[PDB]
């Protein structure tokens, strides 16, 4: 699963935006669209909101966890603790990446989110990093990963699997 | 069922076809529903007057669908090319009560494969053979699924007394309890009953 | 509401769409797992009076006789008394922050462990004095024939006593699975006279090379027969290699098992846990095994399949070698356990019960 | 103190410099290296000028006049940055390894005949051809040492860089001069010296070319054999009436 | 010994790892037949001469034999299988129509062949949905715009689209052309999509 | 979307029928000692003058045919275990395995020393072992090479590594430059497959 389909499952999140057109609803296969009324909010998902600041059409309102007071706590707690933590999205890393290359004048301190984020990926990918080579040597057949996400996983996916395929078929052959 | 909780059930059959060693379970009602429902959207986008953004909105999501229903009829068909002749044996022996693996069309074109695969390496090699050898059994040379590989998943609704490693005792410890909303790793011929019955999702 | 006359809601669209008898194995399982169709919950929940019961009967020697088929489980205190019965043994060192059956290739489970035993002296003495008498004790109980059989768990080898009649033998025997040839030339210079059933210096090791080959293997046992096995009784009480001084396990006494009392001894139970599947662990002994079998054949109407995971270093005392009413075991079992043995170094792996007849695996 | 500050923006250089548009997209540059090179056993980075100079121009000025601290102090802020990058190491790496920092630059290179007396402690760039090496002996950066008499013990001590020793102490704190260096209690590098020769073409007519002396240390260490032509960055030091002899501490270099 | 020249030519497919279908060995194959010809006329001589004669020991010759018939015929079955894996994948690359330079490298058995596959193919699309099925070939990769800048990178004619107005495909041109339309041609290696 | 997809090879005591790796493997030579001579087949030796093979003889043949011709009752072929594989080279391999050169010592290590369990020896439950812990201790360094290396040249990292191995270093390395080019905004384009650009080329 390459990363751009990872990408894919997280252009559906749900951000608030601010529009500067008129429109009425729109009923969408997934939902209904709320009304567009200029100077108004209303949620829509990341993929339009995307197309729309493409467009010059909105003013994309920043995720209530994009702070950096809350960040901060966030990677002080990951730093913390020796299994992971629970992150305020399932799909931060994706998010804070197009939000913040897409628009960036609207949100404040993107520079600050930008530098917290990456430390707490780096945390969490040196904590995966031991859990493989944990499950290498230990010769074990399971493995709790709890509160860890999908890119997080793809990152070492195709690579673990199929060492651990071979693992086992070297494992049980005179069975 | 809402469009909505279709579009849900398509994207989960699509992550979890995509992550299985072997063919799963066919889901033909969920293509035949989303198919109707993007030809319909097609000819609705079509009438709407020139020059207005909802017709962007409506095309953007049908190409976003439309993706994600060719990506699993993708990969239904490399897996049903990579097993055709164990997959049909399995149909020729299908039991009443079973749920199908195969849509009609689906067995029609793994049929054509195979009858394409034998004429050709009959014509090509086996005529001009020694005669004693020139009977090549393919359900002895094409590969087989490895349902021993390890895989990822996330737990739906709750499952105790989980056994890990049912045929050794050397593991440490052998049951897990599995939660609801966790993820674990663990091969794939330890809980494939439970990616059946739809209480554990591959992502 | 804006759209053109032809738009139809998404929803719209979706609306309008066989022996009698197994044969005998003495190996040591450490797990057993029973499935069968009926249920399992009459092993369960039991009340304090049952287990008292059970209890008392197992110290006092009682023997039960089920009925052919019960249809009411539950409802049968005979059954449940059986089962705690059955589910009772005796080891003699009483550690309980120390995990003690597996002794062979077990140190994941013994490693960061409070044992004040390994640089402490006398401590050690002590508990090697405890564990003479505990031994002498077992042997004295074996040989007036109140005890069918013990084993013993040093951290190398095991060894398992038998009495006057068991396997089809006639005389008290021994077996030693994991036996070196230093430890055999040792036995040779004590007066043991064993029996294994399965540079001129240099010339003299290559000679030595065909002898030490299969050491540290199962095809190193030794039997050891008659009244050699009282020498054999001392000569392990005073040898130098049964506690290990560096590792682990040091300075811990072997472990003895037995299915009766005997000086030092510590009342044991096996978990029972239900899942219809039965899960029983811990170190099950033959009886152990043939009283489970005969009490599930009652309750499950004949009908129930066992799967048997086995200790792998003791798996070749099946190794055929050719008046016990008091050794406190039942007639079927006394039965049972007095026949030749048929498998060698090789245990049960699979044991199906349909329709009252034993086909195992 | 004002190394405290130092260490910080050092850090923070580190920790915050960005390559990229958001047009394609931002790649950290510094702590991504840090890490791959952390993860593949290799301690070392290879730190341009420009960029620090972009980032803040002043730690760059202070690196074209003071390098020794200011190396000092980078160096420092690499190996903590280096060690929160890679925080949950696996068993039996509790222990943070030191970090070596090299620099490169793009500036017009100097003259070996244009080396000045005022050019002293400052960085030079000065290409030439290498004519000689010597064996890789060992360097020591931590001692410690014990009393002949009274076997007091005073760890941890540590050796500058380059060709400097350390004057051992007189009292005892036993007769005078009592303390003798612990041989199995010292960490070494490696170690070797270099000699390198004016350009062909620099050197002007009727006039044999001239000479100067290299340091190396560490991973700079059997990468340049005799007869290879090199562009060295280094810290113009001292090692008659008051004549002292000069070498170079190389911190970089760039085989042609 | 034996198989010398089926491992050969195993070995020189296995050289061309990235696809890449070379010429059709014939030579090779009737080299082959030949020795498994010839070692099955004296493995039955050899039989009738142990059956009737009572020769006990030409058994082991006779296994001999016959092992190495079957890694004969086993190393002709995967050459045959690898050059049709190689020849599936151009179809969901090249389009539907076949190259002349890769038609020139097939066999007129492979040409049959990737025609039923194509006609099998064509059958399953139309049989997915309602008029017109689904064409599983397009849309590869996640959709993310409508219209994305192209340019050409080789002169092609004139392209058309179902509004029925044609396009110069000249070198160094670029069009502001929807997706749907050129992902086909931008996979071919005729344009090349050209970001901000 | 990898548009090839050859038959992967087999690991373990079974091969797959149309793998080419695993079609190469046999083909390497294996010491051998012909327990009951081949009569007429001596034109094989060159070296040898009568047209039949005595019995005794000893010969390298590959290991498909001692796979065919073996029975457990040993009367037309016994099997000699490689250098490789003897006690020398296993307590060798036990002593550090991120030193050896495997190869050099065999292209397929894994897949030759799993396949030598079919023939029956005292000495496979020894064999397998050594072979599951080469691999337990030499995959920490294949992991560490194959993610942490990104822009540089990789065939001094891949020239001490057999099949297997270079198979999960590539798989390492494909799954790193994804996330490379992921952040570079790089993934966005549509490109043609790597086969029609080598196409081109010729
Ligand atoms: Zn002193």
């Amino acid at each position: 699963m390459d990363a751009s389909e990872v990408e894919f499952l997280a252009e559906k999140e749900q951000v608030t935006v601010i529009p500067n057109f008129s429109l009425d609803k729109v009923y969408l296969i997934g939902g209904d669209l709320g009304p567009f009324n200029p100077s108004l909010p209303v949620e829509v998902p990341l993929w339009l909101a995307i197309n729309l600041k493409q467009r010059q059409k909105c003013r994309i309102v920043p995720p209530e966890w994009m702070d950096v007071e809350k960040l901060e706590a966030i990677r002080d707690q990951e730093r913390r603790e020796e299994t992971f933590t629970p992150m305020p999205s399932p799909y931060y890393m994706e998010l804070t990446k197009l939000l913040l290359n897409h628009a960036a004048d609207n949100i404040p301190k993107a520079d600050e989110i930008r530098t917290l984020v990456k430390d707490t990926w780096d945390t969490r990918i040196a904590k995966l990093r031991l859990s493989a080579d944990s499950f290498v040597k230990g010769q074990e057949a399971h493995a709790k990963l709890d509160n860890l996400t999908l890119m997080e996983i793809n990152t070492i996916g195709t690579f673990f699997t199929e060492s651990l395929n071979h693992m086992y078929k070297l494992r049980t052959s005179l069975q | 069922l809402t469009p909505a909780e279709l579009i849900n059930k398509l994207e989960e059959a699509w992550l979890n076809e995509k992550f299985a060693p072997e063919l799963l379970e066919s889901k033909s009602e969920v293509v035949e529903c989303v198919m109707e429902q993007l030809n319909h959207m097609e000819q609705n986008l079509h009438r709407a007057k020139p020059g207005d953004l909802k017709i962007s909105f409506h095309h953007m999501e049908i190409e976003r669908i439309r993706y994600m229903l060719s990506s699993y009829l993708r990969s239904r068909m490399l897996k049903i090319e990579k097993f055709f002749p164990h997959i049909l044996e399995k149909e020729k022996s299908r039991g009443e009560g079973e749920p199908p693996h195969l849509s009609p069309e689906e067995f029609a074109f793994a049929k054509e494969y195979m009858t394409n695969t034998e004429t050709l390496l009959k014509s090509v090699a086996l005529r001009h053979m020694p005669p004693n050898l020139q009977t090549v059994d393919l359900l002895k040379s094409v590969p087989k699924p490895n349902l021993d590989s390890f895989v990822f998943l996330r737990v739906k609704e709750e499952q105790n007394n989980i056994l890990v490693e049912p045929e050794t005792d050397e593991q440490s410890e052998y049951a897990i309890d599995m939660e609801v909303g966790s993820q674990h790793l663990i091969r794939y011929r330890t809980i494939a009953p439970l990616v059946a019955s739809g209480a554990v999702k591959l992502i | 509401p804006g759209y053109s006359p032809s738009f139809k809601k998404p929803s719209e669209i979706l609306r309008l769409s066989g022996s009698v008898t197994f044969p005998a194995d003495w190996s040591l399982k450490t797990r057993l797992l029973f499935t069968s169709s009926h249920s399992f919950s009459w092993a369960d929940h039991l009340k304090a009076q049952e287990e008292a019961q059970g209890l008392v009967m197992q110290c006092r020697a009682t023997a039960v006789n089920l009925p052919h088929s019960i249809q009411e489980p539950k409802l049968s205190t005979d059954l449940r008394c059986a089962f705690q019965q059955s589910l009772v043994h005796w080891i003699h060192p009483s550690l309980p922050w120390v995990q003690l059956f597996p002794r062979i290739g077990v140190d994941r489970k013994m490693a960061g462990k409070n044992t004040p035993w390994s640089q402490d002296e006398s401590l050690q003495q002590v508990l090697m004095s405890e564990w003479a008498l505990s031994f002498t004790s077992l042997y004295n109980l074996l040989k007036a024939k109140l005890c069918p059989y013990f084993y013993v768990c040093t951290y190398q080898f095991t060894v398992l006593f038998r009495a006057a009649g068991l396997a089809g033998s006639d005389v008290i025997t021994a077996v030693m699975s994991p036996t070196t040839r230093g430890l055999r030339e040792a036995m040779k210079n004590e007066g043991i006279t064993f029996s294994q059933p399965l540079d001129s210096i240099s010339i003299k090791l290559r000679k030595e090379k065909n002898e030490v080959k299969l050491d540290h293997k199962p095809e190193s046992v030794v039997l050891v027969k008659g009244t050699n096995t009282f020498t054999l009784l001392n000569f392990l009480i005073n040898c130098k290699s049964i506690v290990a001084a560096a590792g682990l396990q040091a300075g811990l006494p072997p472990t003895l098992l037995s299915p009766v009392a005997f000086r030092g001894a510590t009342m044991h139970a096996l978990k029972a846990r239900s899942v219809f599947s039965l899960e029983i662990t811990g170190p099950i002994m033959p009886h152990s095994l043939h009283s489970l079998t005969m009490l599930l054949q009652s309750a499950q109407r004949g009908s129930f399949s066992a799967g048997l995971y086995t200790h792998e270093p003791t798996a070749v005392f099946n190794t055929p070698i050719h008046d016990l009413q008091n050794c406190g075991l039942h007639p079927c079992t006394v039965e049972q356990l007095t026949q030749v043995n048929e498998l060698g170094k090789l245990s049960l792996r699979h044991l199906e019960m349909t329709d009252y007849r034993y086909t195992w695996k | 103190a004002k190394k405290s500050q130092l260490k910080k923006r050092f850090r923070e250089f580190l920790r915050q410099y960005r390559i990229g548009t958001d047009r394609t997209g931002f790649t950290f540059k510094y702590r991504d290296e840090l890490k791959r090179h952390y993860n593949l056993g290799e301690y070392w980075i290879e730190v341009e000028m420009e960029d620090l100079a972009s980032f803040d121009e002043d730690l760059a000025d202070y690196l074209y006049k003071q390098p020794t601290e200011h190396l000092q102090l980078l160096e420092e802020a690499a190996q903590e940055v280096a060690d929160e990058v890679t925080r949950p190491r696996p068993a039996g790496e509790e222990t943070i390894q030191e970090i070596q920092v090299m620099l490169r630059s793009d500036a017009n290179p100097a003259n070996i005949r244009s080396l000045k007396s005022e050019q002293m402690s400052h960085l030079v760039k000065i290409p030439g051809i290498i004519i000689a090496a010597t064996a890789v002996r060992a360097k020591a950066t931590k001692i410690s040492i014990q009393c002949r008499s009274c076997r007091n013990t005073i760890g941890n001590i540590a050796v500058r860089p380059g060709l400097e020793g350390y004057a051992m102490p007189r009292k005892c704190n036993c007769p005078l001069d009592p303390y003798f260096i612990i041989p199995d209690k010292c960490k070494c590098v490696d170690f070797q010296t270099l000699k390198l020769q004016e350009s062909p073409d620099a050197v002007p007519h009727g006039e044999l070319p001239r000479h100067m002396q290299l340091y190396c240390d560490r991973y700079l260490c059997d990468k340049v054999v005799p007869g290879n032509r090199v562009t060295i960055m280094g810290i113009y030091s001292i090692r008659g009436v008051g004549i002292r002899s000069s070498y170079i501490r190389v911190v970089g270099i760039q085989v042609d | 010994m034996f198989c010398e020249k089926a491992i050969e030519l195993i070995r020189e497919l296995q050289r061309a790892s990235d696809g890449q279908l070379p010429a059709f060995n014939e030579d090779g194959i009737r080299q082959i037949l030949e020795e498994m010809k010839a070692l099955y006329e004296q493995n039955q001589a050899d039989v009738n001469e142990a059956k009737t004669e009572g020769r006990s020991d030409l058994i082991p010759t006779i296994k001999f034999r016959h092992c190495c018939l079957l890694r004969n015929r086993r190393c002709i079955v995967a050459y045959l299988y690898d050059r049709l894996l190689r020849i599936r994948a151009l179809r969901w690359e090249y389009g539907s129509v076949l190259p002349s330079a890769l038609r020139f490298h097939m066999s007129t058995e492979e040409m049959d062949w990737f025609n039923q596959y194509k006609r099998s193919l064509a059958t399953y699309m139309r049989s997915l949905g309602g008029e017109e099925g689904l064409d599983i070939t397009q849309d590869m990769k996640p959709p993310k715009s409508l219209y994305i800048e192209v340019r050409c990178l080789r002169d092609y004619g004139e392209f058309e689209i179902d509004d029925g107005t044609t396009i110069l495909l000249k070198k160094n041109s670029q069009h502001f052309l929807p997706r749907w339309k050129c992902e086909q041609l931008i996979r071919q290696g005729v344009l090349e999509h050209v970001l901000s | 979307w990898e548009p090839y997809m050859p038959v992967e090879p087999g690991l373990g005591r079974e091969e797959n029928f149309l793998s080419l790796e695993d079609l190469l493997m046999s083909q390497e030579k294996l010491p051998c000692c012909i327990e009951s001579g081949f009569p007429r087949l001596g034109f094989l030796d060159k070296g040898g003058d009568s047209d039949s093979i005595p019995e005794g003889s000893k010969m390298e043949l590959p290991l498909w045919l001692a796979k065919g011709l073996y029975d457990n009752k040993r009367r037309v072929l016994s099997v000699e275990l490689p250098k490789i594989y003897r006690e020398g080279w296993r307590t060798v391999f036990s002593a550090d395995a991120n030193v050896v050169d495997l190869h050099k010592m065999g292209p397929h290590y894994y897949g030759f020393g799993s396949q030598l369990l079919n023939f029956d020896s005292p000495e496979n439950p020894e064999i397998a072992k050594t072979i599951l812990q080469t691999f337990v201790g030499r995959f920490r360094r294949i992991m560490d090479s194959s993610q942490n290396a990104y822009n540089e040249d990789t065939s001094g990292l891949v020239a001490r590594l057999d099949e297997l191995e270079r198979s999960l270093f590539r798989a390492g390395q494909r799954g790193l430059n994804a996330f490379q080019s992921w952040e570079r905004g790089k993934a966005a384009q549509i490109t043609a497959s790597n086969l029609v650009q080598n196409y081109k080329k010729r």
